């Protein structure tokens, strides 16, 4: 994924686990608990975020581009009101890509809780009192509302989004424009080679003509994106991993460690983190194509989650 | 009607008029024209026994094979950049680097298309932020004269509709149509937004797409549409608190967000130096303006070739825009990359020193601005390649503008040095480094503070710290 | 690739030919591109060293009848291409120099290579030999517009004082006007002292 | 406007050995008696000694020009390196002893030499150009 | 013009950000205002570590001398570690 | 600007500084206008023009006015212990005009 | 009907006035002396000449214009400094 | 001719080449001197090189695949509307290159089509060359679509007409 992007290995691993996301749990009486995974990339602008959303959008399938929920709507010619689908409804059992998520308005954010908790959205006007399936795995990205991102302040403080909203996401990354000379040297020379591009047959210094498309209207083992698509398709097609007890032992070990180490002082780690570990370990079992989740999967998932939340 | 013919206190009047066959598409909005036509009448649907007047056009008047030669000769002149720099706002004394940057904004960089169909900005955006009476508005109202396409607005005169585009209902058909705002009317040239700091927040939001995506996306009256806005924003603004306040950060002196500030290829922060010799020079110049000698002075400079006329420069800017689009040489490309990592290292040390992140983001987006300036500088002389000298001047202008916009325990070490080094004697820097570090970057701030005061003077290639003052 | 510098050089050639062709006058030709020519000659030396290296290693003879033959062919064709590009550039600037010799010197110097400076000296010496031996009854370097009129009016555009001609004088007073035989003043029209026709 | 008609040409710490007096003497603003003789005692000064001191001052200023540090013309930092073409703040380099001032110093030296008839100092001034 | 070069020189300003890579320099041998030994180029300057170097023996080496320098650039201290000098 | 009830097109209507073109405009209690009104003065007061861009209309009007303004200092009356910038709420740009 | 001209005005008088006003206006709370205030002197001198129906601006018009502007600046001050400023600028005004 | 600059540039254009052998050392054509070019390597080579490697090798070292500028798409666009076609965008030297290709492989269809193309465009070229001011935007939009070959013919022709009009009406 995204081979042009310097660093960001853990981000790409987390993206792959979301693309291979966790399994749904309908308990007795049909009591529903959500298997899908949700991610948010906070950070500076000019970082990898938006480009990663392009690479995710072009890698995933049933993927919706945004830059929500569901609504009852009307337009100029309609003498009537119609129920409309937002991106999560359109991405039911698919994915949503939300760039500039810090910009979303209040009536949207108030209803995002239903997507995040219940994987559904409820309608409550014009007598259409109903609830819709919106069972997607979301990846979002956001920018500071003022200035460059202050890495000392929380996401709740650098961005207007509430902590009671930001906490819904399984993984919450903060990325920043590190001023590293090796990175800067690399991306600089790539941008310079881009701006030195001369189209075919143009003389040196010749201006590019807008006439083109109508005038010509005469009619390191990294894989290909189609192969990666075919792999994720095969995993979804061929396995639904079962959850083994040794995995559980690693999971409860790591959760209760995270919830009593100094990591508590950084975040009030809670039950959502526990079920997130189960989802991520299940997703790693889907990476393996393995018929079960096992202790090996939990060991990978806890390392990634500890890095994502605490940076270590 | 022509604005300088409107009667005093009148609202400017206008006529609807028609043309057909080979007179269609012969003019664009904003062009000044002479029309020959039949003044005539028609009985519109909308008084009594009244009729709507209109003109049936019979003629319109609004490169030549010798101005081709003139602009070749002017390209061949070695002093061209100084000549154009003098020719921008010639009555305005000083502001040399700002005038140089205005020439770059007028010429623009080179617009590009990639194999993917992706397209890259050629337009430069410049923000002049600074003190009152620094001739900012005068510079914008000059640029609206010389630029072949231009629009002038003021921030408080704006609305989002009158900026991007608006719905209209045509009185002739009596049916809807969409009509362009200031950004669309500036497409292919400069929009001069004067007193930009007074603009409402929703208007400044509406600027974003037209300024960076260079489009306006529309869904109004059921008309879904997207318009093109290839535009240079030349914005002028005062600081918050009126005069620029040196004790405050630029992020405090400026209301604009870091997002919108990033979209300006160059920011100049302009201040009164209050220097007596400068003010005397300005005063002699201003009185020469008012006494009327300036007319003869500019005519002399134009006969001398030290300046060129407005129309000649307008034709020349159009000639450069239509005939040339330079590329960076490989040497220039490497030098630009190295300069990028250099200024990035400089911002890193400044942000560590200030322990605060700058209001100005020196991201990869600003390298695109330096590339764009390099291309414009080569575009003046119609050189098909932008050579290393053009990168030198482009780097000089960026250092003169946006770097100055961005680049804005010791108590113990400074007085230890005051005690240990007496007046009139010299300390070699390397020994001071060893002496203080062995007790540590507070050293060079102590040097900077004691250098700003008269007390210490770096001397002999900076190797000798000389206690020159008190 | 070895031919690219040749393309850049002959693009320079095409542009200077257009620079000369588009204007009505003889435009003084631009600077000799010693830098690109040095790059190409260095490339030729690289190719010569490659042929020497290969022809030495042909005594080891790796599939030489096809492989060494093919390698030798490609590195030889690169040298043929670069010779063509260099000679095209030099032949164009030579043609312009010859044209200028006939148009002026038979009656900007920094931009020439020193070989071109001494070439131009020799070609001017040759022209002046042709209009000095036999055929000297005709100034072979004279105008090629046919003589339209025997007498013309000419306005003095720059002052040159009293000068003689074969049976008289002109006093070239600034902004005086003569009516005179064209064959007695053509030399001064070409030298830019006289204005009309 | 009043500008002082006298350009000072001071020779610092000149010594009268006859009374060990250490005086700065100004060849333009001083009266001629105060140049050619002391002003605590009144013994006369040797002419060749005096011309030698003016030549020492002249060559001191030529050297001080040639060894000067360059300074940035807008941020006033010293040029700390050997091969930059301009300061990193975009400003051009300028001398800390601008050339105009040194031409002025040489001009007062030629005037003083012509007036007092200082043959040796005049030969030195001549041998600079020629 | 010398046959040994036409590896070849990189101007010092090309080094910046090209971490842990071999380079051949040509430089004016400064001693910086901070006191460290240094090379300067029309394009810039870089501090040098000579602690591991092998100089060529038929020469003096003084400040201000133009010296060829081969070594590995290191971004971590922004030093250039000289293999050999001539 | 207003949408003309006859034509249904948008038209400008001049404000005080258009009506007082080539005249003088008199602004009493300048200190107690809203700053979102005061900021409109800047262009006409110095550049002698008003540059509207609204409802499709985009134009520059002439506004050749001398403005004479009357104001009370901060709090209620003058206090000569202070300099001007603390006597009055007005900022340097408008005051410089 | 009347359009005065600044024929042979005292440039250096005005320039020194602007230079000194600018220097004393360095006080960060004072009335912000600016290039448009120099133009104000010239406009005002034209207005006084206009009152005389005068084709040409005299020294007296320009002196009165300077005196008006200098008084306007000098009285825009905290009283702790007004006397010193009055004494300094008196060299320009008390010639008339 | 040898020194003919527009011929030298035409020889500098690139064509798609498929190799018929494995050859060591030629990898510099694939930007790496250290390796062979393999059989069935498909590579764009300059025409001055591709012309010779297409003939010498018995099987030659290279086979020339059909270039896109002579694809059936372009040939169809030629055969509908010669004067509307932007040959300068297709290739700035298309007539010189078509002559060279027609000679390299005897291709009667391409010769007939290129003859028709040139003739039909020659009519319109003469119309714009003959028109004179007392220049039209219609002329300008047509001249943008001319090859360097056609630009040379137009320049020479238009100069002939202009010089004749000058001589007739002026003294
Ligand atoms: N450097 C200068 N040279 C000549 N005239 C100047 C100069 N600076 C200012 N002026 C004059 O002073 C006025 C400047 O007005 P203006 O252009 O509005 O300045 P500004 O930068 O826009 N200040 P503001 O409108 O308060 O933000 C004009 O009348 C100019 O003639
Ligand atoms: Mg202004
Ligand atoms: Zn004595
Ligand atoms: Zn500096």
């Amino acid at each position: 994924l995204a081979p042009s992007i310097y660093g960001h290995d853990h981000i790409k691993k987390a993206i792959l686990l979301m693309l291979m996301g966790g399994v749904e749990k309908n308990l007795e009486n049909g009591s529903h608990l959500r298997g899908d995974i949700n991610i948010l990339m906070v950070g500076d602008p000019s970082t990898a975020k938006s480009q990663l959303l392009r690479f995710v959008l072009n890698t995933a399938s049933l993927a919706i581009a945004t830059t929500l929920t569901a609504a009852v709507t009307t337009d100029r010619e309609t003498g009537e009101r119609r129920l409309e689908a937002g991106a999560m409804v359109l991405a039911d059992r698919g994915v949503v890509c939300i760039d500039e998520f810090d910009k979303m308005t209040d009536v949207d954010r108030v209803a995002i809780h239903e997507v995040m908790e219940q994987q559904t959205v409820t309608i409550a006007k014009a007598g259409i009192h109903t609830t819709l399936n919106a069972r997607c795995s979301v990846i979002a990205a956001a920018n500071p509302v003022f200035g460059q991102y202050d890495v000392n302040r929380d996401p709740h403080q650098n961005i207007a989004l509430p902590d009671s909203l930001l906490s819904r996401f399984d993984l919450l990354f903060v990325v920043t424009d590190d001023i590293n000379e090796i990175r800067d040297r690399s991306i600089s020379e790539h941008v310079l080679r881009t701006h030195r591009y001369l189209p075919p047959g143009y003389l040196e210094g010749e201006p590019v003509r807008e006439r083109l498309n109508l005038s010509l209207a005469v009619g390191p083992k990294l894989v290909t994106i189609p192969f990666l698509r075919k792999y994720v398709q095969y995993a979804k097609e061929r396995v639904i991993p079962q959850l083994t007890q040794e995995a559980i032992n690693v999971i409860v070990k790591n959760y209760t460690d995270l919830r009593n180490d100094d990591n508590t002082k950084k975040s009030p780690i809670t039950a959502r983190t526990l079920e997130t570990l189960i989802r991520l370990a299940t997703a790693h079992a889907k990476v393996r194509l393995s018929k079960t989740v096992n202790k090996v999967d939990a060991k990978v998932a806890a390392n990634l989650l500890r890095f994502a939340l605490l940076g270590e | 009607e022509i604005p300088e013919l409107v009667p005093v206190g009148e609202m400017p009047r206008n006529l609807t008029m028609t043309c057909d066959r080979y007179l269609t598409n012969k003019v664009i909005p904003g062009t000044r024209v002479t029309i020959v036509g039949i003044y005539s009448i028609y009985n519109s649907k909308n008084g009594v026994a009244i009729r709507t007047p209109y003109i049936k056009i019979l003629g319109i008047q609004s490169f030549t094979e010798e101005e081709e030669e003139e602009f070749l000769q002017l390209s061949r002149n070695p002093k061209l950049y100084e000549i154009l720099t003098n020719s921008i706002a010639p009555s305005i004394f000083g502001n040399e680097d700002i005038k140089k940057a205005i020439v770059c904004l007028l010429m623009g960089g080179s617009k590009k298309i990639l194999p993917d169909g992706m397209r890259l900005r050629g337009d430069i955006n410049v923000l002049l932020l600074g003190d009152p009476g620094t001739a900012k508005s005068q510079l914008l109202k000059f640029v609206e004269k010389v630029s072949p396409i231009a629009v002038y607005t003021s921030g408080k005169g704006s609305s989002a509709a009158g900026l991007t585009a608006s719905v209209q209902r045509d009185p002739m058909t009596r049916e809807f149509y969409l009509e362009g705002g200031a950004m669309v009317l500036a497409d292919g040239g400069v929009v001069c937004i004067d007193e930009f700091d007074k603009m409402r927040d929703e208007d400044r939001v509406a600027i974003h797409e037209a300024m960076e995506q260079q489009t306006i996306s529309i869904a109004k009256a059921g008309i879904t549409t997207v318009l093109n806005s290839r535009t240079s924003v030349l914005a002028a603004a005062n600081p918050i608190y009126g005069r620029y306040d040196d004790l405050k950060s630029p992020g405090d002196n400026i209301d604009f967000q870091t997002t919108i500030l990033s979209r300006f290829d160059m920011i100049f922060i302009v201040k009164d130096d209050h220097n007596e010799e400068r003010d005397i020079s300005i005063a002699n110049h201003v009185i020469n303006i008012h006494t009327g000698n300036a007319n003869a002075m500019q005519n002399q400079q134009e006969e001398n070739g030290s300046e060129i006329s407005i129309e000649k420069m307008k034709r020349y800017i159009t000639y450069c825009r239509l005939k040339c689009a330079p590329r960076l040489s490989p040497q220039a490309a490497e030098k630009l990359s190295s300069n990028f990592v250099t200024i990035r290292k400089q911002l890193l040390i400044n942000e560590l020193e200030s322990t605060e992140r700058s209001s100005i983001p020196i991201t990869i987006r600003q390298l695109e601005a330096i590339i764009r300036i390099t291309e414009s500088l080569a575009k003046l002389e119609l050189s098909p390649i932008a050579q290393e000298r053009h990168v030198d001047e482009a780097i000089r202008l960026f250092q003169a503008s946006t770097m100055d916009a961005a680049s804005q325990e010791i108590r113990r070490f400074e007085q230890e040095l005051k005690r240990r080094l007496p007046i009139g004697w010299s300390t070699s820097y390397q020994t001071l480094r060893r002496e203080f570090v062995d007790t540590q970057l507070a050293l060079d701030k102590a040097l900077y503070a004691l250098e700003k005061h008269e007390t210490i003077q770096l001397r002999h290639q900076g190797q000798n710290i000389y206690r020159s003052g008190v | 690739m070895y031919g690219d510098l040749g393309n850049k050089l002959v693009l320079e050639a095409k542009r200077t030919k257009q620079l000369y062709a588009r204007s009505n006058q003889d435009v003084n030709l631009p600077m000799y591109h010693e830098d690109i020519i040095r790059n190409i000659l260095k490339e030729v030396s690289n190719l010569r060293k490659n042929t020497e290296y290969l022809k030495e290693q042909q005594q080891l003879g790796m599939l030489d009848d096809k492989v060494a033959k093919c390698q030798y062919f490609v590195t030889l064709l690169c040298m043929e291409r670069n010779k063509r590009c260099l000679l095209a550039y030099q032949r164009l600037r030579t043609d312009i120099l010859d044209s200028m010799a006939w148009n002026n010197n038979g009656l900007d110097t920094n931009n020439l290579s020193h070989q071109e400076q001494e070439y131009l000296k020799e070609y001017c010496d040759l022209i002046t030999d042709l209009k000095s031996g036999d055929l000297v009854d005709i100034d072979l370097s004279g105008s090629l517009v046919p003589p339209s009129d025997v007498f013309i009016d000419v306005r003095v555009l720059k002052d040159a004082g009293e000068i003689q001609t074969e049976y008289g004088v002109f006093n070239l007073i600034k902004d005086s006007q003569f009516f005179v035989r064209q064959s007695d003043v053509e030399r001064l029209i070409q030298q830019g002292y006289l204005q009309k026709i | 406007e009043f500008k002082d008609p006298s350009l000072s040409l001071v020779v610092p710490d000149f010594l009268c050995e006859y009374c060990f007096f250490i005086s700065d003497i100004d060849f333009c603003k001083a009266a001629p008696e105060s140049i050619f003789s002391c002003v605590r005692c009144h013994k006369a000064f040797n002419q060749v000694l005096l011309q030698e001191h003016l030549i020492q001052k002249l060559r001191s200023d030529i050297e001080s020009y040639l060894i000067q540090d360059l300074r940035c013309s807008r941020c006033h930092k010293v040029k700390r390196d050997y091969m930059s073409a301009h300061c990193p703040c975009a400003g051009a380099w300028e001398g800390t002893l601008p050339r105009e001032s040194i031409v002025q110093k040489l001009n007062v030296f030629k005037q003083v030499a012509k007036y007092y008839g200082f043959d040796i100092l005049l030969s030195c001034i001549a041998d600079l150009t020629i | 013009r010398n046959e040994n070069f036409q590896m070849s020189i990189t101007p010092i300003k090309n080094l910046l950000g090209r971490d842990a890579q071999n380079f051949l320099l040509l430089g004016l041998l400064n001693k910086n205002f901070k006191g460290n030994w240094s090379l300067e180029d029309p394009s810039g300057s870089v501090e040098i570590d000579i602690s591991q170097t092998i100089p060529t023996q038929g020469h003096y080496y003084v400040p201000g001398c133009m010296v060829l320098v081969e070594g590995i650039y290191y971004s971590v201290g922004n030093k250039f570690h000289v293999t050999s000098m001539t | 600007v207003r949408k003309d009830p006859i034509t249904k097109e948008w038209t400008l209507e001049g404000g005080a500084l258009v009506l007082a073109d080539k005249g003088v405009c008199l602004i009493d209690e300048f200190d107690k206008m809203n700053d979102q009104d005061r900021t409109s003065i800047h262009e006409a007061m110095e550049q002698q023009s008003i540059s509207i861009s609204k409802a499709g209309i985009v134009t520059t009007l002439q506004a050749r006015c001398s403005i004479i303004a009357a104001a009370n200092p901060n709090g209620g009356r003058y206090n000569s212990t202070l300099p001007l910038a603390q006597n009055v709420s007005l900022t340097e740009p408008i005051l410089s005009r | 009907k009347i359009y005065p001209k600044l024929h042979q005005m005292d440039m250096d008088k005005v320039s020194r006035v602007y230079a000194d006003l600018r220097r004393e206006s360095i006080s960060t709370g004072s009335f912000p002396i600016t290039v448009r205030h120099l133009e104000s002197i010239l406009r005002i001198a034209e207005s006084f000449a206009k009152m005389r129906l005068s084709e040409f601006v005299s020294s007296y018009d320009l002196d009165r214009a300077i005196k008006v502007v200098v008084d306007s600046f000098v009285d825009a001050q905290k009283v702790s400094v007004r006397r010193q400023l009055r004494r300094s600028f008196a060299i320009y005004t008390l010639g008339h | 001719g040898y020194y003919d600059i527009d011929d030298v540039l035409a020889d500098g254009t690139e064509f798609p080449c498929k190799f018929q052998y494995d050859i060591p050392g030629l990898g510099y054509l694939e930007n790496n001197p250290g390796r062979p070019i393999t059989k069935n390597t498909k590579l764009n080579l300059p025409l001055w090189l591709a012309r010779i490697l297409a003939i010498v090798g018995p099987v030659p070292f290279v086979e020339l695949l059909p270039p896109d500028m002579f694809s059936t798409k372009v040939m169809n666009a030629i055969k509908t509307d010669p004067v509307a076609l932007d040959l300068h965008s297709i290739n700035s030297h298309f007539f010189s290159l078509a002559i060279k290709w027609i000679m390299l492989f005897s291709e009667k269809e391409l010769a007939n089509v290129v003859s028709e193309l040139l003739l039909q465009r020659a009519q319109e070229l003469n119309h714009h060359a003959s028109s004179l001011s007392i220049t039209n935007i219609a002329t300008s939009t047509f001249l943008l679509k001319l090859e360097e070959m056609e630009k040379e013919i137009y320049k020479k022709s238009h100069e002939s007409y202009k010089d004749t009009k000058r001589w007739m009406f002026k003294k």
